[PDB]
């Protein structure tokens, strides 16, 4: 189970990491939809129907 | 006075089974209207008369009027509120999932909400329930944006239509699942709608964890929160990924995708667009 | 319920205040205010009825046999109707000699004859129940309610200040609006004959009236001939007069189905005197039918 | 005393241009028909084209024959020809400004029918010396004639505006500068030219067609203005459809009578508004006139005035 160590090390230093500051922009900011200019990239089509 | 008694013999008309004489009499009723600049009574005649062709499953007659709805909608500059709105809503409502004009009737009715408003993409109380709408016709990717330009409740069906969706795929893997979560944390960061982002991460999440029992552990830093998988590196990414973009600083940003470097790959477009929108990353 | 051609529940409403008719062009209009306000006169006894003209023609005195003017007199013959003539524009005119917005003057000029009206029903002790407003031919008359609305957006954009002088004018005009945009208390009816130009003139006047708010949803059609009907067929040229005025009437009938269209006769010798007004006026309040009533008809041209 | 008939003009050989206009049923396509009869019987040396706008192809019904786009003689003369055409279906066979800017529609649109007839001429089909015009019922079909002035006032700003500038932005914001600006020009000029003619008495005329009452009076008082309006020549108004009833009992009872009396009224207001005009006063027949005799034979009192009590006779022959 613990054979994912390295990348289970790597996630872990770079959470504290980052949150060694409070973040820029809060969990709970939401750009007002107002404001919403562009919707950056198309993400690929689902190989699956959906029914 | 006189208006609720037209709308009486018309819906008699209705009842009787007399479509194209009600259609006509109405016309003529509200072109009438129309031609002296009586918006207000045209709105309500319209509208009306579009409802009870729906009622009555007349879907040809009922969209037609929806159009000319929209037609003085644009003619009387009927501004996005709330009663606007719930006509709209109200006839939505009474749609046929499998109208064959049900996108062009959607499209009007939202281009209408971004003339009369001040969002580019139309008002999210009504994309709300043109997504359900377009849901049901199995519009999927349709639905999908408009619940994205939606409410609080659109990310709640936008998560469920997902999780559903995921459901219904019969082989199951560890690319899959990304593939459909990848979908929450992409969008709703586009959008700099962080709130919904988290949330809808959270619901997936837990019903992800509940039914498909992975191996996990929660990782907890300052009040932030990653679910670090063993089997699915993609999850872990797409989680660190959005912290870093709520950081808006390069160097994390840099790491992550050091560190992952097939998912930086996989990810190419998405990236370079979130480096642009949260790092400064203009070429 | 199923609209009738005739005026009968107008002419027995009890909460009609104003009834406004009109109609541009030798159409029969005089003949039919005429025997609008007879028919209602007749029908409620107990009220009192006022038949008021601006046309500067002095048409009622014309249509009576009797001398009318601006003093309110009760027609011979009847209990319980009276007559007006009145020039508002002579009115205005000597008033504004004792010395850019649409509907100032239209205003200025109906309050005139409402201040009149209200005036004789003083000095009299005798307030009318209903008016019936025989039009002028010529101009928008109305025009002014749609003024508040104009008024209303001037003084949002905003020597004598006249600001004061304006909102009193917007309040003036919107109290009358109150009534003359209330179905139940005014109407109005339009009136008409079987041609093309009165048909597209029509349509012009009703959709003037709907974008003032009022309420219309009656037409008198005049001069019908029914040939077919009469006998003495004899006359073709009436015969084939009367085939055009079907054309128009199957357009009527198409274009106006939740209107009460009431279809007039033609009558050889002009309707003049009560007597003779009455007998006609029966025919708004119950449709004349051509195959029973042609004899009423050749009564009065036998008389002549 | 200017004459109560349509005859100089009739036996005109100055015009090449006659228009024939008349709102709700006036019995106007009659009178044209009429007008191009008399024109081609009293002028059996020149070629004469009636040509109709209306969509409803009246000049074929009027005269009992197929007509369309391309000229037809009609049958019986040697001298007339008949088009019926349809110019929003020309146009649109064949963006914003023509919105924008008041009488362009009716310019392209009257180049459009112009042409048409030109080609025409030119495929063997005779160049016509004459054209009588039966305009369309509704629209302002002429009001390309004020063109050129608003136009030109509009080359005026266009002038002042670009001409304050540059040549830096002048050159960026130019490309096709003078394009735009030439389209307009040639157009503006193409109009003035047609003008120079339909303004010309000699040349052009139009012929106003009403019936006596109220409205069509109305109706052809605001026709009059808006020709004089476009400098058009005007001075020629038909009356259709009087009864004269006081002349034949046998066919005018007292229905008529009365009509009739009416009728009166509207003539006399006529002819004391129109006093300098040629108020042509035709019966009114019964029976709908169609084909070419029944038509020449009505026709004739456009040239020479109907006389109730000499000429009841060819009337009431026509009715039954
Ligand atoms: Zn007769």
């Amino acid at each position: 189970t613990s054979a994912s160590g390295p990348e289970h090390e790597f996630v872990s230093k770079f959470l504290t990491l980052a949150t060694l500051t409070e973040p820029k922009l809060p969990k709970s900011y939401t750009k007002p939809l107002k404001d919403v200019t562009n919707l950056g990239v198309p993400l690929p089509t689902l190989k699956y129907k959906y029914k | 006075a006189k208006l609720a008694k037209t709308l009486q013999r018309f819906e008699n008309k209705i009842k009787a089974g007399d479509y194209y004489e009600a259609h006509q009499t109405l016309r003529t009723i509200a072109n009438r209207y129309v031609r002296s600049k009586s918006y207000e009574h045209a709105i309500e005649l319209i509208s009306q008369g579009a409802l009870s062709f729906l009622k009555a499953k007349q879907g040809g007659s009922g969209t037609d009027l929806i159009f000319y709805l929209l037609e003085v909608y644009d003619l009387a500059e009927v501004k996005v509120d709330d009663i606007s709105v719930a006509r709209l809503v109200r006839l939505i409502a009474e749609l046929d999932p499998s109208e064959p004009n049900l996108k062009d009737v959607i499209t009007g009715m939202n281009n209408w909400s971004i003339k009369f408003s001040e969002y580019k993409f139309g008002d999210p109380y009504l994309h709300n329930t043109i997504g359900s709408k377009l849901l049901e016709g199995d519009f999927v990717y349709e639905a999908e944006r408009y619940f994205m330009l939606g409410t609080h409740d659109s990310m709640i069906k936008y998560v469920d239509l997902l999780w559903d969706w995921l459901c219904q795929v019969d082989d199951i893997e560890d690319s899959t699942v990304a593939e459909f979560f990848s979908r929450l944390v992409f969008n709703y960061l586009f959008i700099s709608n962080i709130s919904f982002a988290h949330e809808s991460k959270d619901i997936f999440l837990e019903r992800f964890i509940e039914k498909f029992h992975p191996k996990y552990e929660k990782i907890d830093k300052n009040g932030y929160e990653i679910v670090f998988f063993e089997d699915y590196s993609d999850l872990n990414f797409l989680q660190l990924l959005l912290i870093t973009c709520q950081t808006a600083d390069a160097s994390y940003f840099l790491n992550l995708k050091n560190h992952y470097l097939d998912f930086s790959q996989a990810y190419k477009s998405e990236l370079e667009f979130l480096g642009q929108e949260y790092f400064n990353e203009n070429l | 319920l199923t609209v009738e051609p005739n005026l009968h529940s107008l002419i027995t409403s009890t909460t009609h205040k104003w009834i406004f008719v009109g109609g541009k062009g030798g159409v029969g209009k005089t003949t039919s205010s005429c025997s609008i306000a007879i028919q209602m006169a007749l029908s409620q006894p107990n009220k009192q009825f006022l038949l008021i003209s601006t046309d500067p023609a002095h048409n009622l005195s014309d249509a009576f046999g009797e001398k009318f003017g601006k003093d309110a007199r009760k027609v011979t013959g009847m209990n319980n109707l009276s007559c007006m003539e009145i020039d508002p524009s002579a009115a205005l005119k000597d008033m504004n000699d004792m010395a850019s917005i649409p509907g100032i003057d239209e205003a200025l000029s109906f309050m005139e004859v409402m201040k009149h009206i209200k005036r004789q029903e003083q000095g009299e002790g005798e307030t009318f129940d209903t008016v019936i407003f025989d039009t002028a031919p010529t101009g928008h008359t109305l025009r002014f309610l749609q003024l508040p609305n104009t008024l209303s957006k001037l003084l949002e954009k905003f020597n004598v200040d006249i600001s004061g002088k304006l909102n009193e004018l917007k309040a003036n005009v919107e109290t009358i609006r109150q009534q003359f945009t209330d179905p139940d208390l005014t109407t109005f009816v339009c009136v008409c004959i079987s041609e093309f130009l009165s048909l597209y003139e029509t349509e012009r006047l009703i959709q003037e009236l709907i974008s003032y708010d009022m309420d219309v949803n009656s037409i008198i059609v005049n001069q019908l001939l029914f040939a077919e009907n009469d006998q003495e067929h004899n006359c073709k040229r009436c015969q084939a007069r009367w085939k055009m005025q079907k054309k128009y009437l199957d357009q009527i009938d198409e274009l106006y189905e939740d209107f009460h269209v009431v279809k007039m006769p033609l009558c050889a010798g002009e309707i003049r005197g009560l007597n003779n007004l009455t007998k006609f006026s029966q025919f708004l309040n119950k449709e004349y039918n051509p195959i029973t009533d042609g004899k009423v008809i050749y009564e009065l041209e036998d008389k002549e």
